[PDB]
This record gives structure tokens, C-alpha cells and sequence, in this order.
């Protein structure tokens, strides 16, 4: 079993820049004359789409700016013009011995300008409220970095229960994020407070961004 | 064209058995090689084994002997693997793959996927509330919309707006886990001279329990 | 020295003619005229290596008589060790030929035919062009796309390489193309 | 004679090294050495053979120096008449090389690549796998198929026969199949 | 599938030049050859000659050079042969041909044909007259029925009943020449009991001058 | 230009025995190790088949009962188990030289049992007579063999003038032949006289079949 492993586990670089990806090996994966070292990229939600084969050679219907080299042990694939589209997960496979190997993976990233989040809150639905739950929903909307906290405070006072927070895949489009931050109670405990408010606090936001709602007007 | 296909998404129990399908068409498929990969939810990528379907020869990767059995089907062009004894380490996605000459060393077109889910949690419907803006009705410049999705079991559950017409700025939340239901979110901003002149519509369906909901929205 | 000078002269014709004529698409009596003299070519050399070792002018000619003699004995064990090998692998009168070391089999007609080939390949092409076999450039015979041999192998001294078939074609007029892509290069010999 | 055993000895080392070596792929630098041999044994050989008629036991002696002298010299013209005949044709270094007769020419990147061939044929066939050009069997280099050339040659001593491009095909991973049939066997040399 | 398609029938007079068409699908047309035999109309076949359309290279008979020029068109796949000086001995029919590897030496897939006359005549309507038993109306076992088509021109002219239905015992006899007008008879046989009961018809279409007669045979 | 000459010009074989065609050859058709000499088959009203290409081989989708042989000069095919739809003109062609050559053409006949002709005659129609001219018809179908031949007699007196006779193509199917007579009146000439008479004499019969008709009656 020629394990393979990779460097670095995770990678950001800017519109332009070049990226290197290495990948190792446990023993020598060069066969009678040929390598049997292959690259493969994953989107999410996707199977895996081959980019070299025999580390050297580029698979037809794949853009040029995708190069690999090395031999014996180290190996190595360059992208030297990096794009928006070129995020997803890049792995490193050997086919000289029966048990084909996979590498760890390597997770790409684009670096950008910072921007703000779009906070937007929402009322638990009369449909809710007759059901017997009360879900408030929080959305963070297209901002850059990933690093973001959400403070759920109810009538000046923080709750710490029910919270559940999901990220997005950063876009290929424009290279950003989004967040949604849901507060689970239940109608009585939704009824007997009033003000609600939902504080977002980014890194390029130094006055947190706030928006809140009362349940006596909704 | 060279295409493979492969079946859909298998719910299980523990101490049973399920039975993957995939079958190719655009080519003679008694002369390839399929290759079986496996991937875990939070992992990467795992080669299983191979077959020929003109004669049936194979081979395993050494963990998945016993677990896995690779079978072919020349005349209906399809190749079948059962795996046995499943729990709740065999939750993963199938792939099957093969190379456009018909080796058995490169991968070149794949499979789209086949999601196992070995649990004993029974099926559920979703339940769809919308998400109105009652806070200041967000009468700025573009409205942000919701529709929350709730207590659904298994994966997945596909939310789209007004049929596919409305696609400008969705964004779709991954799921989260809570006492054997998920739970998902999506949101889409729309002018508001669109709204609430027309009225949006988020479309939910769940193939799982063979549930479809067409919840509309409507200002609170 | 006229008896010596009048066998110096066939001496030197003899060479003339298997460097110029004596190949296997050439004349092929003169090719196992060839192979004759060089399998009695190897003792005479030998025996006379030893001879001018054991009868030296000094000590300097013995030592370098002696190296010489284990050089033909050397060449002698390798040409004799490789060339079994590669029968007990293909079991076929071209192992002995000098001038080839890779092999192709090719099951058809009920019958395993052995051509040699250049280079050692990865996959290797098929054509048909009008039912006529030709698998490598080499003219096999006659044979349809459905009649194609499902594998065959590559052997030479060291390594026994296993092929199967894949991707085929037909084109109008029973003609079509195919390839053969390698599974396994170990299970060494038949 | 232990002088003459030395050197009778290392006469025959060289012909042990022709035979079982002296190859153009086996090895490049010993085939070149053949050559040069091959080139000066004419001469030494139709000398020796003058100088026994000149020197001779008996008449009849004489007869057969005077019948081998005509027979070497006989080989050395034809030898030459056909390699410039053949080099006036194509214009490559395998005109010289006697274990080939057929030599076949592809204009490809810009410039003409010389291989032998073992026989005539009337149609060529050729083969893509993954953008790799195989005309014959040769591995020629990289091409696609609609980089394909679109005549090649084939040239022998006697004739020079044209070949055009037909009936191509494509399949899934820049690969193919086209054929080359012959439609002139005149208008010799270039 | 390998196809060549040619043109339809030309009407030329003494002295004028015609230009006849013939093209292919199914393959690269660039990379084949066409033979363009002739063959006339009491004789045996002919060659003209060759042509390569990817560029252009041609062979000649050495008897038809000057009378027959070949050109060939790559972008939409068409040949073109070009008769110059017409006289009535260039009354024949074209083929054109080509081999399945594209050779110049075997014609393996050959067009249809394409006829053309030299004549100062002009075309004539054909004027189709019912033939009937009209003496005691043939009630034996089966009845014979005609149809004569009289006075047409030039060659040729279809005649077929009901639509093509009717193909059983019809025998359609070759045209006769006499005094620059044809004339042709055609006859069918049909069962005692279908007719008069069932009303047969012959449908005679002159594609030269655009003529298509329904006529229909009646009894006494 | 080689001349090629074929033997003989017209054959007849039974249904079921062997037929032989020669094609000679003004020179010798051998180039460099191939013969380059084809056989085609030409029906009525069609474009030539291939046969059999280079001398020796046979076309693919052809039944296998054709066979050539021969070299140099002398060639030969044949059709060892010939049936009812092999009724055609067979040719010979070599493509040695530049101008390609023909050969004359072999017409290939069935023999058969023989058959009785179906005589029928028709009387001018009102169309014809209003027209102004007047065409008797008279019909032969399915007689064997060729042999036969037809007297127009009116009122008792030949009549050889405006005798249009016109044989078929021998069948695929029963391998018989069929003709019509026409004879052509103007109308006052064929108002004259009253009885009209087609009389046919084929070999298998002694005593001809006549049909006739009346112009009181029609």
C-alpha cells in the first residue's frame, strides 16, 4: 500500500497567482518506463473530474493553464492562472500497485476584498405557531471572510440553546460566503418574550450589524 | 457519447443487504473495466475493485473481500455490486468509472453517484413554513425572501423557486442533523416592485417519501 | 603461403556474405547458415583463447588470453540463458534469434502466431481493412471485428505481459479498428 | 604460431561481436563499426583474392581466384547501385543499411520521417490512441486527426509509389483510425 | 450508411453544354475518389475519368478530354461534371462511383444515374387512353385489364395502379419510338369477382412536362 | 488500352446447373503482385454490383455461390448453383492502366419448361375514336420460350402496316416472357371494315390461338 500523502491541507490564493500542489509517496511509483500518477478535481456534489494522467500528460477537454511534473516519489501540479472557478478539492492517485491509492486531498481557496454581511431577520410563521414550534431565522448574506460570530440575544438577555448555524460553499462566481443562524423555542417561551435581535459581528465590521423585531407589531 | 448510470439512493437497516446497479451506454460493455470507487461523507476516496464483464475477472482491495461482491450482466449491459452485512460505517457514496479505451489503470468517465444510508430511523415527510419579512417588510431595494424546510428524513430534499424561473442569487443551506431529522433553509432576493406585485412560490421535493409542496408567500 | 593466402581469401568471403544477405527477411538459408556459424563459432574461439593462453609468448599475453577466454565463456552463458528463457516463455524458434528479444503471440486460426516487435507497448492497435488482420503492422491473416482474439500476450526474457481487448469500431466494407490495453505483466511463463 | 593463435584468437572475437550484436536497435555504435567493416572488406577481399591468382599453385587455382574476384566485385557494384539508387529516392541514412529494402516517408512536423518497412503493401493503415500517430507499427509522435498528413510515400530501389488519405474515423478520447491506398506507382524520384 | 445522389433527367439541345451533379453522405467527402462511368443506351460501359475533391487532382479517358471537365466543390459536398458541345451520340447515362476505403481502383457504391437527350424536339403531355374487354367483357377466371399511354416526350414515364396497391400480374412494356413520340402499353390481371366491384386505375405521372393522369377504366 | 473480350455472348443454363463466363485480355492485367480484374452484375434499370474484386476475392454481401479464378490473361467466373433472380449482363473490368476498359457483356438466359401464351384483344376506345385514330391492342403474357410471332389479319387479309411489337425482360420470379402488338388505324379506315383477328403461333403449340371481336357487337 503506497500511501500518498499530501502538502498542504489547505491552500488560498489570489485571482492570478499560481498554485502548487505536492503529493508523496511510500515506495516508488514508477512502473517498466511509466509513472501511473494521476490528478483528479471534485466539486461538491460531483464525482471526480480527471485533470493529468501519468503525470505528465493533460486529459483532452481540460483547459491548459493545468500542469503537473515529477517523478519516482515526488510529484507536483501547478495552476499558474487560478480563476473563481478553480475551487473544489484536489487529489493525487497511484495505479502501479493492485490497491489503488488515493491521496488525504487538498482543499483550494480564493482570496479577495473583504465585504459585509446582509442580515435580514424573520418572524416565526403563524403555520409555526399553530404547529407549536417558534424558529426564528437570521440569514448572513455575501460577505468575505468566513470569519463571522452571531450573538442571539432575546430581550437584552443572550440564549446559548437551540442555535444551529450552517456555511455555504464559497460561490464560484464571486467568491464569497453566506450563513444562516436559527433559533429553535417553543410557542410558549416565544410568546412571553418581546424583542428579539439578531447582532452579527464581522472582522471588517467593527460596530456590529443588528436587526430585531417585536412580537407585539408581528 | 460514452455515459454511465447508475441507480437511486438506497435506505437500509442494519444486518441487511443492498444491491448498487450501474450500466453504461455509446459502447460495446463487455470490453471495459469498472472500477467502484467509495466515498465517505466526511472523507476522501476509496478503491474497491474491479471487473471485466466479457469473462469475469476481478479483483479486490483486500478490505472490502467479503464485504463487497462484484457481478456483470452482458446481454442488459449492466454491472451490479451487493454489499453484505452493512452497518453504520458502509454510509457512503458509490461511484463506478472506466476509461475511454478500456483499460483497467485510468478513470476517464464516472458514474453520478448512488447515496446509501444504513440507519433504522423510518421515513418522513418535510414540513414547509415560508419566511416572510414581518420585521419592516424590507422595503429597501431588494426584498430577501425564505423557506424553511423542517423535519425530514433522509437526505435529501430539493427547494426551487417559481419551477427553476427564479435563480438569481439563491443560496441553498446544507442540512443539519438533530434527533434523526434534518433541516434545511434557502433564500432568494427579488426586487420590490416584484414583490408583493407577484407572488413567489419556493417548490419542495422529497423523492424519499414521494412528497412534493408548492408553499407560496405571502406578505404577513 | 599460397595454400594460406587462397584460404584468407574464403576466409574474408564468407563474411562478406552474412553481413550483407543473411537476415530473416533476406535470405533465410543464409540466416540459418548464420546461426550455425555463430553456434560453432563460440567453442573454436574459446579453445583457442585457452590455447594461446596455455602457449604464451609472456605473461602479459596469458593474462589477457585468459580474460578473453572468460569474455566468449561470459557471452557464451548469456546468449544461452536468455534464449531459454524467452522459449520457455513463448515456445517459439524466435528466441534464438539474435536480432530480437520482444515477442508477440496472437491466438487465431486455432493456432498461436509469434512476431516480433520493436518496442514494448502499453496498448497496442488493431486493423482490419477489408478482413485482413493487422495487429501491430504485422500481416496475420484473414478475421472479422466479431472474430477478434479476446487476448494476448507479449513476452520476452524477464516479464510475461497480459492483454485484453477494448474499444472497438467498424467502419462500411468489413473493415474496423481495435485496441489492446495490458492488465497484468506478472504470472510469468505458460 | 603462438603469435598467430593471438591473433587468429582476436579475429575471431570480432566476429562473434557482428553476429550477435551488430544491430540497429540493439546497439547503435557496434552497427555503426558493421558498416565500416562491411565497407572495407571489399577491397582486402578482392585484393587477397588477385593476389592468390598472381601467386598460384596451378592454373586451376588461378580459375577460381580470377571467378571469385568477379563474384565480390559483382556484389561490391551491386551493393552501391542499389543504395544510391535508393538514397536518390529518399534521401536517408537507411538507404545504406542492408537489412532494409522498403523505407517508408511521412511529412510530419515539418520534416519527413524515414522507417523501413518489412513488406509492400497496397493500403497503410493508421492508428491515433490518445493523440500518438502509428503509421505501420512506427511510433511516430504526436498528431490529431484532422492534423493527419495527407499523402505519404513509399520508396524502394526499382519503383516510388504515392499513398493519399481515406476513410478516417473518430472515437471517444482524441483517437481514430484512417487508411493510406496506394493510386501512383510512377513518376520515380524526387 | 454510404450514399451518392444524383440529378434528375436533362433536355438538352445539339450544340449546348449540361452540367450534372453528384453527391454523398455519410463519409468525408474530401478524401475519396469518384470514377464517373457512362454507359449508352444499346451498349456497354465506359470510363471518363477521376477526381480527388480535397485537391482536385484528375484523371481523363484521353477520348472524352475536352468533351468532360470534373470539378468538385468541398463545402457542400458535391461533384460536378461538366459536358461541353453536345451531339445526339452524348445520349447516355451517368453513374458516379466511388470505393469503401476510398480508392481509385474499386468502385464499390455507384449512384443511381442520370439520363440525358439530345433532341430539337419539345415536350409532349401523354395522352392515356383506357383499354377495356369490350367484347363480351372476359367472365372467365380472372379478367385481363390495360391502360395505353400514347404520344409523350421525352423518356421516361411511370405508369402504376391504385397507388402502387395493385402490383400483382402487371407487366408495363418498353416504350417504341415512332416519329419522335413514344408510346407504351401496360397490363394487369385481377380476380373475376374484383372487378367491376372494386374500380382500378392507372396512374400515369410525366414528370418532363409536370402530367399526372388519374384515369380510370370503366367497362363498356 | 487492353481489349478485353468475353465468351460467349449470350448463355442459357438450366435452373440448378453450373455457369461459366471467360474474359480475355489484349495484355497482361498482373501489376506488381495483384491482378486488378472485377465482375459486375447489371439488372435492368440499375447501377452495376461488384462481384468479385481483384480476381480472386469475394464482394461482402454477396452469396457465396459466385466464384472467379484465373491470372495474367485468362479469366473466368462462374455460378456453380445459378437459380431465377441470377438474370443479368456480366462484365469485366481491369484498372491496370490508366484508361479503365470494359468488357462486351455476357446476357445470361434460363431455360425452363415451355408455357402457352394468354392472348387478349382489346378494341379501340371512344377516347381513340373521338381523337381521331384507332389502335387495336393485343396482349401475350407468360410464354417460354421467345419463339413466337403474331399475323394481323382483318376481314380475312394480313395486314402489315402499323405492326408495333415489344417484348419484356425475361422475370425474376417464373423466368417467362411477355409481348404486346399494337396496330395503328386512323378512324375512317377502322370503321370500314368489321372483323378483326389477332392470331399467335408459339412452338408448343400446332394449332394458333385466336381471339377476335366484331365492331356490331362493340
Amino acid at each position: 500500500d503506497i500511501v500518498l500523502t499530501q502538502s498542504p491541507a489547505s491552500l488560498t490564493v489570489s485571482l492570478g497567482q499560481r498554485a502548487t500542489i505536492s503529493c508523496r509517496a511510500s515506495e516508488s511509483v514508477d512502473s517498466f518506463g511509466n509513472s501511473f500518477m494521476h490528478w483528479y478535481q471534485q466539486k461538491p456534489g460531483q464525482p471526480p473530474k480527471l485533470l493529468i494522467y501519468r503525470a505528465s500528460n493533460l486529459e483532452s477537454g481540460i483547459p491548459a493553464r493545468f500542469s503537473g511534473s515529477g517523478s519516482r516519489t515526488d510529484f507536483t501540479l501547478t495552476i499558474n492562472p487560478v480563476e473563481a472557478d478553480d475551487v473544489a478539492t484536489y487529489y493525487c492517485q497511484q495505479s502501479s500497485e493492485d490497491p489503488y491509492t488515493f491521496g488525504g486531498g487538498t482543499k483550494l481557496e480564493i482570496k479577495r476584498a473583504d465585504a459585509a454581511p446582509t442580515v435580514s431577520i424573520f418572524p416565526p410563521s403563524s403555520e409555526q405557531l399553530t404547529s407549536g414550534g417558534a424558529s426564528v431565522v437570521c440569514f448572513l448574506n455575501n460577505f468575505y471572510p468566513k470569519d463571522i460570530n452571531v450573538k442571539w440575544k432575546i430581550d437584552g438577555s443572550e440564549r446559548q440553546n437551540g442555535v444551529l448555524n450552517s456555511w455555504t460553499d464559497q460561490d464560484s462566481k464571486d467568491s464569497t460566503y453566506s450563513m444562516s443562524s436559527t433559533l429553535t423555542l417553543t410557542k410558549d417561551e416565544y410568546e412571553r418574550h418581546n424583542s428579539y435581535t439578531c447582532e452579527a459581528t464581522h472582522k471588517t465590521s467593527t460596530s456590529p450589524i443588528v436587526k430585531s423585531f417585536n412580537r407585539n407589531e408581528c | 457519447e460514452v455515459q454511465l448510470q447508475q441507480s437511486g439512493a438506497e435506505l437500509v437497516r442494519p444486518g441487511s443487504s443492498v444491491k448498487i446497479s450501474c450500466k453504461g451506454s455509446g459502447y460495446v460493455f463487455s470490453n471495459y473495466w469498472m472500477n467502484w470507487v467509495k466515498q465517505r461523507p466526511g472523507q476522501g476516496l476509496e478503491w474497491i475493485g474491479q471487473i471485466y464483464p466479457g469473462d469475469g475477472d476481478t479483483n479486490y482491495n483486500g478490505k472490502f473481500k467479503g464485504k463487497a461482491t462484484l457481478t456483470a450482466d452482458k446481454s442488459s449491459s449492466t454491472a451490479y455490486m451487493q454489499l453484505s452485512s452493512l452497518t453504520s460505517e458502509d454510509s457512503a457514496v458509490y461511484f463506478c468509472a472506466s476509461g475511454y479505451l478500456g483499460e483497467n489503470y485510468v478513470m476517464d468517465f464516472w458514474g453520478q453517484g448512488t447515496s446509501v444510508t444504513v440507519s433504522s430511523a423510518k421515513t418522513t415527510p418535510p414540513s414547509v413554513y415560508p419566511l416572510a419579512p414581518g420585521s419592516a417588510a424590507q422595503t429597501n431595494s431588494m426584498v430577501t425572501l425564505g423557506c424553511l424546510v423542517k423535519g425530514y428524513f433522509p437526505e435529501p430534499v430539493t427547494v426551487t423557486w417559481n419551477s427553476g424561473s427564479l435563480s438569481s442569487g439563491v443560496h441553498t443551506f446544507p442540512a443539519v442533523l438533530q434527533s434523526d431529522l434534518y433541516t434545511l433553509s434557502s433564500s432568494v432576493t427579488v426586487p420590490s416592485s416584484t414583490w408583493p406585485s407577484e407572488t413567489v412560490t419556493c417548490n419542495v421535493a422529497h423523492p424519499a417519501s414521494s412528497t412534493k409542496v408548492d408553499k407560496k408567500i405571502v406578505p404577513r | 603461403l599460397e595454400q594460406w593466402n587462397l584460404v584468407i581469401g574464403f576466409l574474408f568471403l564468407t563474411w562478406i556474405c552474412l553481413l550483407q544477405f543473411a537476415y530473416a527477411n533476406r535470405n533465410r538459408f543464409l540466416y540459418i547458415i548464420k546461426l550455425i556459424f555463430l553456434w560453432l563459432l563460440w567453442p573454436v574461439t574459446l579453445a583457442c583463447f585457452v590455447l594461446a593462453a596455455v602457449y604464451r609468448i609472456n605473461w602479459i599475453t596469458g593474462g589477457i588470453a585468459i580474460a578473453m577466454a572468460c569474455l566468449v565463456g561470459l557471452m557464451w552463458l548469456s546468449y544461452f540463458i536468455a534464449s531459454f528463457r524467452l522459449f520457455a516463455r513463448t515456445r517459439s524458434m524466435w528466441s534464438f534469434n539474435p536480432e530480437t528479444n520482444i515477442l508477440l503471440n496472437v491466438p487465431l486460426h486455432g493456432t498461436i502466431l509469434t512476431r516480433p516487435l520493436l518496442e514494448s507497448e502499453l496498448v497496442i492497435g488493431a486493423v482490419i481493412l477489408r478482413g485482413h488482420l493487422r495487429i501491430a503492422g504485422h500481416h496475420l491473416g484473414r478475421c472479422d471485428i466479431k472474430d477478434l482474439p479476446k487476448e494476448i500476450t507479449v513476452a520476452t526474457s524477464r516479464t510475461l505481459s497480459y492483454y485484453k481487448l477494448g474499444a472497438s469500431q467498424r467502419v462500411a466494407g468489413d473493415s474496423g479498428f481495435a485496441a489492446y490495453s495490458r492488465y497484468r505483466i506478472g504470472n510469468y511463463k505458460l
